[PDB]
RNA sequence: AACGAGACUCUGGCAUGCUAACUAGUUACGCGACCCCCGAGCGGUCGGCGUCCCCCAACUUCUUAGAGGGACAAGUGGCGUUCAGCCACCCGAGAUUGAGCAAUAACAGGUCUGUGAUGCCCUUAGAUGUCGGGGCUGCACGCGCGCUACACUGACUGGCUCAGCGUGUGCCUACCCUACGCCGGCAGGCGCGGGUAACCCGUUGAACCCCAUUCGUGAUGGGGAUCGGGGAUUGCAAUUAUU
């Protein structure tokens, strides 16, 4: 706590990575811990560069999409620290081990991709990188949230905060839970 | 009398500018003057952006033209004499010179 | 008299001056072997600089022709009476002068005499003045009604880099003929690098030479010699 | 004996000069208190090292800034690059190596560009776009 | 990435390990200094990289023998 | 205290109120028809606006130098939504702030001082920092 | 051996080193003045807040612009014929920050409506060379470049708070940028003053963003097309609506 930051209340510590597959992709408290997810704007001009900075701020950087949002990173933020409140009142947990369950749970275990034969499509299953399981669940949720509150007088917080929990604890009322074994269900078919 | 008399130079030429800056700097300590360094001003910038093509046709291009000018000035005060007996010769390149009665 | 204009247009109206008189001149001085100018204000008078290669027929007899042109700019920018000094100038190596060159070219083709052996004639010169290198180019009809383009080279050229514009002058003349125009365009390369005027750089162009002195000796063996 | 060593730090043409000046505690940009500067969600960030080294290394200076340049945002990257450059200096200039050396290997741990500066301003745009990079449509019919 | 080195500096790196052999270090900066003032090399960036080759050059010349 | 120590969001509230107890202002007839700028599309929500914009006038007259009808315009003036037309910046009401500064002269807490605008008072200024101790008091910074 | 490539020029990134500054600042007091006890103390003083005062003060970190230095695959570990080079890492600004310049030969490409550049042909007093009026904006339709939108990650109304590249009357023939005072809801009017410009406008007190009200999933207060009436400014003149 005096020599490692918490979140500005909420411990990484007591926060697991429970894959071992998934772990040295996945870390966020080994001294990424910070006060809050925000960078100088180094994150990327080498391939492994982009796994350093931490999951929190990943999310963050996600959520902002679609024109009118963009560039309004301080907005963002806000939206984030409801949810973590939001998520800790409505179940009672550290509220990051909901969102690692969430991400864990959102990435797929085989993907599929498109081969040239006869100049008809045809498909092949594929497996995927750990990075890449992570960088899609992160997309898959946010989509979510997003999509939601398109129309509802719901606030994109609370919206936001539903998705990591029916994640976290699959229940396929999610948009990620779905579409994972949407892809899942292709691949099985096309081997 | 002794008067706060400044010779501003203007040039766009940094080193024609600078070395008749520096035979003026010479010459007034030489003489024990009590002479002020230069005092460079911020370089200014004329630019002018237009078409490469007359009677447009063809991939749309442009030009930058740029002119730099300069100026810079050596605050002098001795008698006003001495100062436009000396200042009008030992000046070789095209480089303009303005002597001012006054300003502190 | 006064008071007086901004210094950002200061220089606008000088540059103005520069290129009008530049224009004028080569209208009337064509056939007397024309050069350039260079002009210098000087403590209350003016100098004009008129550099052409025979100052003979510039002068003419009792200086005729050089008082006309001094009256003239007297009237035609408003200059204060009596201020405008005319001088002439002679330039040596007459080769590296390059719009003296081209529009000598001009007055022996209008002249009537053959491409050929014309730009052959001017290449040899401009080689043997001093030159790394020399170009023309004569761009126009000839031997019917469709243009062509001829090309006369020689030595070396450059055409990239910043060194273009220190190592190389060129010129554009256009000449009439009863059929139409013809292009003129010469181009000539400077050759100094050992040193003078100083006028351009000492340093190659193109390939950027590392200039290389050698010393080499040594005889020694111990002793101690006093002093 | 007076005692005063200055610093600077910068951000996308955001600089934050930030001197060092003995005394005790209170520290201050522009002659306001740092726990109200203005977006007030980023009072975590500029307060970091001040938090995290201890209030105790900042218990025999006065330190006053004055900022110009940038946004609202880049400013605040400013005034927490000098400041902890600002502390530094008066531990290199008044006493030993010791002292310093410790400091300067709690910062550069979750260097965030503290101790550095970021090499990257804007790049100049070319026409035929509307950035530097983008461009214009183009269409075949 | 690139920065394959031209014929201008393998020429003239050549040349100079020959007639100044005895006054190279195998510094970079010493090797630096002694090119500028056993010939002028009318830039600073293209100085600093005869001088980088020089040295790298001499490396092998206290091995066995170099074939250029 | 000084102004400086003090949120801001909070001076305003508190001094719009001080005010309005006292008798202190006399306010123009329009203020009950009053668009308020250009670039607005609509009326304020509020019914004491005057009261509330007087407030911020005298703060900025005790950071600044002081200046007349113009900049405290300038300092007001936003964004102008043209409709179908690109958003560009414009300037705000004139004659709304013409009545606030001769307003607040009445008081003698400004007053036409010499460099060309109306400075704050001392009596003005005493006041200021007499109620920014209030806000210190009343929640507790 | 030569041209192009590279080299080169400009620009960005590294200087508490060098050079020097009331048309640039900082610091230091001298301060005296204002302010609140706000903290120790009493209000003084010490500390805090800016402004005037500032110098015959001190300095050049910040700002300005000049001379210089620095980066070379330099060092280390792999790999390569162990050559030319390539990959990782230390130091750190990593050997690519972005532009300018650019060969040979060609095109029946564009431009006679840039040219007092130009051939030939035509026309030249009932003129293809001058004033007045109209048109290039005329629509059952087809296509291209864009702008503004379809909302709650929002709109609306208040409050807070940050910037840079430039430009400006004394020019073309009649014309600039605007502070300040006064009058008007606004457009605007009127009285005075400065600026040849690191000097005056402008310590460019800009937007998104930030903070607090109101609206509530509704073609709604989202959207602002279409259209009626009225008020100003430019000009010799505003109708087919100049703004």
């Amino acid at each position: 706590t005096p020599d490692i930051k918490l979140f500005g209340k909420w411990s990484t510590d007591d926060v697991q990575i429970n894959d071992i597959s998934l772990q040295d992709y996945i870390a966020v408290k080994e001294k990424y811990a910070k006060y809050l997810p925000h960078s100088a704007g180094r994150y990327a001009a080498k391939r492994f560069r982009k796994a350093q900075c931490p999951i929190v701020e990943r999310l963050t950087n996600s959520m902002m999409m679609h024109g009118r949002n963009n560039g309004k990173k301080l907005m963002t933020v806000r939206i984030v620290k409801h949810a973590f409140e939001i998520i800790h009142l409505l179940t009672g947990e550290n509220p990051l081990q909901v969102l690692v369950n969430a991400i864990i749970n959102s990435g797929p275990r085989e993907d599929s991709t498109r081969i040239g034969r006869a100049g008809t499509v045809r498909r092949q299953a594929v497996d995927v990188s750990p990075l890449r399981r992570v960088n899609q669940a992160i997309w898959l949720l946010c989509t979510g949230a997003r999509e939601a509150a398109f129309r509802n007088i719901k606030t994109i917080a609370e919206c936001l905060a539903d998705e990591l929990i029916n994640a976290a604890k699959g229940s396929s009322n999610s948009y990620a839970i779905k579409k994972k074994d949407e892809l899942e269900r292709v691949a099985k078919s096309n081997r | 009398a002794i008067h706060r008399i400044r010779i501003t130079l203007t040039s766009r030429n940094v080193k024609s500018l600078e070395k008749v800056c520096a035979d003026l700097i010479r010459g007034a300590k030489e003489k024990n003057l009590k002479v002020k360094g230069p005092v460079r001003m911020p370089t200014k910038t004329l630019r002018i952006t237009t078409r490469k093509t007359p009677c447009g046709e063809g991939s749309k291009t442009w030009d930058r033209f740029q002119m730099r000018i300069h100026k810079r000035l050596i605050d002098l005060h001795s008698p006003s004499e001495i100062v436009k007996q000396i200042t009008s010769i030992s000046i070789e390149p095209g480089v303009e010179v303005e002597v001012t009665i006054a300003d502190a | 008299m006064a008071v007086q204009i901004s210094k950002k247009r200061k220089f606008v109206a000088d540059g103005i001056f520069k290129a009008e008189l530049n224009e004028f001149l080569t209208r009337e001085l064509a056939e007397d072997g024309y050069s350039g100018v260079e002009v210098r204000v000087t403590p209350t008078r003016t100098e004009i600089i008129i550099l052409a290669t025979r100052t003979q027929n510039v002068l003419g007899e009792k200086g005729r022709r050089i008082r006309e042109l001094t009256a003239v700019v007297q009237k035609r920018f408003g200059f204060p009476e009596g201020s405008v000094e005319l001088y002439a100038e002679k330039v040596a190596t007459r080769g590296l002068c390059a719009i003296a060159q081209a529009e000598s070219l001009r007055y022996k083709l209008l002249g009537g005499l053959a491409v050929r052996r014309a730009c052959y004639g001017v290449l040899r010169f401009i080689m043997e003045s001093g030159a790394k290198g020399c170009e023309v180019v004569v761009s126009g009809k000839l031997r019917g009604q469709r243009a062509k383009s001829m090309k006369f080279v020689d030595g070396l050229m450059i055409h990239s880099g910043d060194p273009v514009n220190y190592y190389v002058d060129t010129a554009v003349r256009h000449v009439l003929l009863r059929q139409g125009v013809l292009g003129i365009k010469v181009k000539i390369m400077l050759p100094w690098d050992p040193s003078g005027k100083i006028g351009p750089k000492k340093p190659l162009p193109d390939h950027v030479s590392i200039v290389e002195p050698k010393d080499e000796i040594l005889p020694t063996t111990p002793i101690s010699e006093q002093k | 004996p007076l005692q005063s060593v200055q610093v600077f730090g910068r951000k996308k043409t955001a600089t934050a000069v930030a001197h060092c000046k003995r005394g005790n505690g209170l520290i201050k940009v522009n002659g306001r208190p740092l726990e109200m500067i203005e977006p007030r969600t980023l009072q975590y960030k500029l307060l970091e090292p001040v938090l995290l080294l201890g209030k105790e290394r900042f218990a025999g200076v006065d330190i006053r800034v004055r900022v110009k340049g940038g946004g609202h945002v880049a400013q605040i990257y400013a005034i927490r690059q000098s400041i902890s450059k600002a502390l530094v200096a008066y531990y290199q200039k008044y006493v030993d190596e010791a002292s310093k050396k410790e400091i300067k290997d709690i910062l550069i741990q979750y260097d965030r560009t503290l101790l550095v500066a970021d090499p990257r301003r804007c790049e100049s745009k070319k026409f035929g776009g509307p950035g530097a990079r983008a461009r214009y449509q183009k269409s075949y019919r | 990435m690139g920065r394959v080195r031209t014929k201008t500096v393998k020429k003239a790196a050549r040349v100079i390990i020959e007639k100044y052999y005895t006054r190279l270090g195998n510094d970079f900066h010493t090797n630096k200094r002694v090119c500028e003032e056993i010939a002028i090399i009318p830039s600073k960036k293209l100085r600093n990289k005869i001088a980088g080759y020089v040295t790298h050059l001499m490396k092998r010349i206290q091995r066995g023998p170099v074939r250029g | 205290v000084t102004v400086k120590d003090v949120n801001q969001q909070e001076f305003v509230r508190a001094l719009a109120a001080f005010l309005k107890k006292s008798g202190k202002l006399k306010v123009p007839e329009w203020v009950d028809t009053v668009k308020l700028a250009k670039h607005k599309e609509l009326a304020p929500y509020d019914e004491n606006w005057f009261y509330t914009r007087a407030a911020s006038t005298a703060r900025h007259l005790y950071l600044r130098g002081g200046a007349g009808v113009g900049s405290m315009t300038k300092i007001y003036g936003g964004r102008q939504r043209n409709g179908v037309m690109p958003s560009h910046f414009s300037r705000g009401s004139k004659s709304v702030a013409r009545r606030v500064l001769q307003a607040l002269e009445g008081l003698k807490m400004v007053e036409k001082d010499q460099d060309w605008g109306r400075k704050l008072t001392p009596q003005g200024q005493r006041d200021l920092d007499r109620i920014a101790g209030q806000v210190a008091a009343a929640k507790k910074k």
